[PDB]
C-alpha cells in the first residue's frame, strides 16, 4: 500500500500521521485557557465554527520539546473528537512505500503510539497512530 | 579629513554596486509575482467551473490571487526607492572624489 | 567647498538611511504575503490530496503555485540580506560624516 | 527674463513627471492586455476541441 | 592625427549606434523566449493533467 501521510517536524525530529485524518493547517496565535484541563492541553480555538481542542503533542509522546520554538497548529479529525496538535514546521503531503516502512516498537520509547518508522536518506519520518493518541487523551 | 573621505570611496561603491546587486531582485521577484498571478487567474477561471464541487478551493485560489496581486505593488514600492537609491549612488560620484580633489 | 560638498555627504547618508528602512518595510510585506501564500498554497494541496481522484488535478496546480510562493519566500530572505547590509553601510557612515563635518 | 527661464526648468521637469506617469499607464494597459491574451487562449485551447 | 581622429568619432558614435540596435536585439530575444515559456507553462499545467 502507498500511504499518504502530512510531515511535519519537532526538535529536529520528523514525524508524521495520514491525511484521512485532517481538517486543516494553521498558524499558531492566542489559545483560549479552559479551567482545571489536562495538562497537555494548551486550551481551545474557534476553527471553522467548531471548537477544536489544541494539544501539545510532545507531552503525549514523552519525547524533549521548546514550547516558543512552535508555532504550527495541525487540526486533525477522527469519529470520536476533533483536535489541534501544536508543532514546529510542516512539509505537506508525503507518499511514502510500504517497502521502507519499518514496523519495531522498541527501537525509541514512545513506538506503541507510533504505528512505524519510515527509512530515508534524509531525516527519518516516523509514522504515528493518530487512533492511540487519541486513545490516550480520553482517559 | 583625505583618510576619512576614502572611508566614504568605499561606502559610495558598496553603495554603487549595492544598488545593480539589489536590481537583480527587483526584477525577479517582479517576475515570480507576476507569474504566481496569472497562475492563481489559471486555477481561479476553472475552479469557479467545478460549482459546489470547487466551492473552497475557489475561495482559496480567491485570496491567493488577490495577495499575489499585492505582491505586484510592494514590489513596484521597492522598484521605486531603489531606481531613487541607483540615481544617488551614481550622483554620490561627484561629492565623493571632490573632497580628495580640493 | 568642503563644508558645502560634506554637507552633501550628510545628504547622500540620510537618504540611504531613510531608503534601508524603506525598502525593508516593504520586504517584510513581500515576506509576510509570500508566507501566508504558501500557508494558503499548502492547506489546497493538503485538503485536495485528502479529496482522491477529483482533488488530484487541483492538487499538481496547487502544488506548483506552492513552488512559485516558496520561491518568492527564498527571493524575499536573500533582498533582505542585501537591503541589511545597505542599513549597516548607511549607518556605520553616519560616524564618518559627523567627523568630517566636525574637522 | 532670468526669472522666465526658470519657469522654463519648471516646466520640463512637470514634462519629466509626466512622461513617467503615462509609462506607469503604459505597464497598466499592455498589463491588463496580456491577462485578457491568456483568458482568450485558456478559452481557444478548449473551444477549438469542442467540434 | 586630426583627420584621423574625426574617424574615430565616427567609430565611437557607431559603437554607440550599434549598441541601441542590438538592445532592441536583446529585447526581441527576451520577448520570444518568455512567450516560449509561457505557451509551454499553458501546455505542461493540463498534458499533466490529461492522465
Amino acid at each position: 500500500k502507498e500511504f499518504e501521510v502530512l510531515s511535519f517536524e519537532i526538535d529536529e525530529q520528523a514525524l508524521a500521521f495520514d491525511v484521512d485524518n485532517i481538517e486543516m493547517v494553521i498558524e499558531k496565535s492566542d489559545i483560549t485557557p479552559v479551567p482545571k484541563s489536562r495538562h497537555f492541553v494548551e486550551g481551545v480555538i474557534n476553527l471553522r465554527g467548531r471548537i477544536i481542542p489544541v494539544v501539545n503533542l510532545a507531552k503525549i509522546l514523552g519525547i524533549s520539546f521548546d514550547e516558543q520554538k512552535m508555532k504550527s497548529i495541525i487540526v486533525a479529525r477522527t469519529k470520536d473528537v476533533e483536535v489541534g496538535f501544536l508543532v514546529d514546521r510542516v512539509l505537506g503531503v508525503l507518499r511514502i512505500t510500504e517497502n521502507q516502512l519499518d514496523l519495531t516498537n522498541v527501537s525509541d520509547k514512545f513506538g506503541k503510539k507510533s504505528k512505524g518508522l519510515v527509512k530515508t536518506d534524509g531525516r527519518l519520518i516516523i509514522y504515528l497512530d493518530i487512533d492511540k493518541i487519541i486513545e490516550e487523551i480520553t482517559v | 579629513i583625505s583618510n576619512s573621505a576614502k572611508d566614504v570611496e568605499r561606502v559610495v561603491e558598496s553603495f554603487q554596486k549595492g544598488a545593480e546587486e539589489i536590481t537583480s531582485f527587483v526584477e525577479t521577484i517582479n517576475a515570480i509575482a507576476e507569474q504566481t498571478n496569472l497562475l492563481a487567474l489559471n486555477a481561479a477561471i476553472e475552479a469557479a467551473r467545478a460549482g459546489e464541487a470547487g466551492r473552497g478551493f475557489a475561495v482559496v485560489a480567491d485570496e491567493i490571487r488577490k495577495l499575489a496581486e499585492e505582491s505586484q505593488q510592494a514590489s513596484e514600492n521597492v522598484r521605486r526607492v531603489v531606481n531613487e537609491i541607483r540615481s544617488i549612488a551614481e550622483d554620490a560620484g561627484k561629492v565623493s572624489s571632490e573632497i580628495t580633489a580640493r | 567647498m568642503i563644508s558645502n560638498s560634506a554637507k552633501d555627504v550628510e545628504r547622500v547618508v540620510e537618504s540611504f538611511q531613510k531608503g534601508a528602512e524603506e525598502i525593508t518595510s516593504f520586504v517584510e510585506t513581500i515576506n509576510a504575503i509570500a508566507e501566508q501564500t504558501n500557508l494558503l498554497a499548502l492547506n489546497a494541496a493538503i485538503e485536495a490530496a485528502r479529496a482522491g481522484e477529483a482533488g488530484r488535478g487541483f492538487a499538481v496546480v496547487a502544488d506548483e503555485i506552492r513552488k512559485l510562493a516558496e520561491e518568492s519566500q527564498q527571493a524575499s530572505e536573500n533582498v533582505r540580506r542585501v537591503v541589511n547590509e545597505i542599513r549597516s553601510i548607511a549607518e556605520d557612515a553616519g560616524k564618518v560624516s559627523s567627523e568630517i563635518t566636525a574637522r
